[PDB]
């Protein structure tokens, strides 16, 4: 089990670690956060109680160094550092555990909610979508602005989802216009698939990657992607076997985790009326169909 | 965005557009089968491409072949419409390409849009207008190329026949609306007004009569008498 230790704590801060969520107060002796779950990625997330605007955070996966918090009172927030002195950190992490002055990772053994939203989230390819390359931690926030809604405006802070646009040259094969826009299954399979992720495992990784940042920083681009790739399958004819059982239990974590208080902001009502009822695959996600219905049966 | 009666003075400017109406494209009429079930028999269609400006009309006629061994055809018909339009587009020269295209139903935007993806500076739009360009195989000469085709073919009419030597293209659409919705609501009445006098002949050249400017003013007068009537007979009013 791994930790994550912070320096300190000088603003009254709602921190979060992955679904969790914990209330520090300002100059409360805390000291970070410790038994985190190796073999997943994690993000750390916070919100400023003087200010609830800007929720950020930190993708990390443990395996990749030393990750600790400290806030900079400059930039005025909790800021991810890597401690590159092995034994430096150990001697800290043994310190404030000694003193029990860090929250424990609450994870509940029967519980694998965690690793059922982040199955193909893979840490490599979260570096790729948020670029800063020397760092192996990814920063992310509520107002950080996608490549796509860039194009329709600082490109070092953009989060490079795919870009799919079902009217796009990329999306449509000359001369099978009614075909390619009535049936995806061409950008899905080729285009996508085939393509860009090169494998289902990178395709349903940043779908997971595009729900999580809508969720904890409340993302508009995120939440756009997500609705976007959920709806290039369920637009699709042909999606192998595999794939769409997949894709009901990846969906039905990811609505049984949301904040029921939420659903009016993160759900696109059109995206999962068409997905649910209408699409091709309106029979193939029974899962997600009992949970949205049960759940949330004013969106439908 | 969409073309309503604010904006309505911009069809007449001189950036090239074109109105599509695919209201005619796919026409059934529907009988009952010996079994007394009921089915339906495709008649020759055709697509309305019409440059409000010049009154140049694209009449490309829909052969009923198009539609053999083809299903969800008022579907497929939004599509063929879209493919025609474009194969118009790319088959002119640059500067006579549209700068914007105007469908008169908005289940052609998607379509028109898909089949356009070359021509991106080309505008798809809407409108709010309630265009009766529906009635345009009430004019006899139309009617009659669509129905004699025996494969897809391409008509060329000016819709204004020589009207734009004597009046604006304002006045000339208000015109074509005018006969067009008259037609639309009372075709018998309509084409009893327009060859009531048999001494005003159609030009062999040409879709409507060779009115005088003061038989138009007469006769535009009874085409408004006929769409207020028929109005008075629908609402009861």
């Amino acid at each position: 089990m791994n930790t994550v230790p912070f320096t300190s704590a000088p603003i009254e801060v709602t921190i979060g670690i992955d679904q969790y969520s914990f209330n520090v107060k300002e100059n409360q002796p805390f000291h970070g956060i410790k038994d985190i779950p190796i073999g997943h990625v994690h993000v750390i997330h916070f919100q400023h109680a003087d200010n609830s605007s800007m929720r950020y955070g930190y993708w990390f996966d443990c395996r990749m160094g030393n990750f600790y918090i400290q806030y900079d009172p400059k930039d005025g927030l909790y800021k991810m550092m890597e401690e590159r002195d092995g034994a430096k950190f150990e001697n800290i992490v043994h310190n404030f555990k000694e003193r029990q002055m860090m929250v424990s990772y609450p994870k509940i053994d029967e519980d694998d909610t965690w690793y059922n939203l982040t199955e193909f989230v893979q840490m490599d390819k979260i570096r790729k979508i948020v670029r800063k390359d020397e760092n192996q931690f990814s920063y992310v926030d509520s107002s950080m602005t996608t490549v796509q809604e860039n194009e329709l405006s600082d490109p070092a802070h953009s989060l490079n989802y795919t870009v799919i646009n079902f009217k796009s040259r990329e999306a449509i094969r000359p001369g099978h216009e009614m075909e390619d826009f009535l049936d995806k299954s061409y950008y899905l399979n080729t285009v996508m698939l085939q393509g860009i992720f090169k494998n289902s495992s990178n395709y349903f990784g940043e779908l997971q990657f595009a729900f999580l940042n809508a969720m904890f920083f409340g993302n508009y681009g995120s939440s756009l992607q997500w609705h976007a790739m959920i709806e290039l399958i369920c637009s699709s004819a042909t999606v192998p076997k595999h794939m769409l059982d997949k894709l009901d239990e990846i969906l039905y974590y990811q609505i049984k985790t949301l904040p029921e208080q939420y659903s009016d902001i993160l759900l696109n009502e059109r995206v999962w009326n068409i997905c649910l009822y209408s699409s091709f695959q309106k029979n193939s996600l029974h899962n997600t169909e009992k949970i949205m219905e049960n759940k949330y049966p004013e969106l439908l | 965005g969409a073309m309503n009666s604010s904006n309505y003075a911009e069809l007449f400017n001189n950036d090239i557009k074109l109105f599509v109406d695919d209201t005619n494209v796919y026409r059934v009429t529907v009988h009952k089968t010996f079994e007394g079930n009921v089915a339906t028999k495709a008649i020759n269609g055709c697509i309305f491409t019409l440059n409000p400006k010049t009154g140049h009309l694209f009449l490309k006629i829909i052969h009923t072949s198009v539609w053999a061994g083809q299903k969800r055809l008022s579907q497929l018909a939004k599509w063929k419409t879209a493919e025609e339009v474009s194969a118009l587009v790319r088959s002119l020269p640059k500067e006579e390409q549209p700068k914007q295209i105007i469908v008169t139903r908005k289940a052609m935007l998607d379509p028109l849009e898909v089949h356009m993806l070359d021509f991106p500076n080309i505008a798809i739009r809407p409108t709010e207008l309630r265009l009766p360009f529906s009635a345009a195989m009430s004019i006899d000469k139309l009617s009659d190329v669509v129905m004699k085709a025996t494969e897809p073919q391409m008509v060329l009419f000016n819709i204004y026949d020589d009207w734009l030597d004597r009046i604006s293209s304002y006045t000339a659409f208000s015109r074509l609306t005018l006969l067009l919705r008259a037609l639309k609501t009372n075709e018998e009445s309509a084409k009893m007004i327009l060859l009531s006098d048999p001494t005003i002949t159609i030009k062999s050249y040409h879709l409507w009569p060779s009115f005088t400017d003061e038989q138009w003013i007469t006769i535009e007068s009874q085409m408004r008498d006929l769409i207020l009537t028929e109005y008075g007979r629908k609402y009861n009013v």
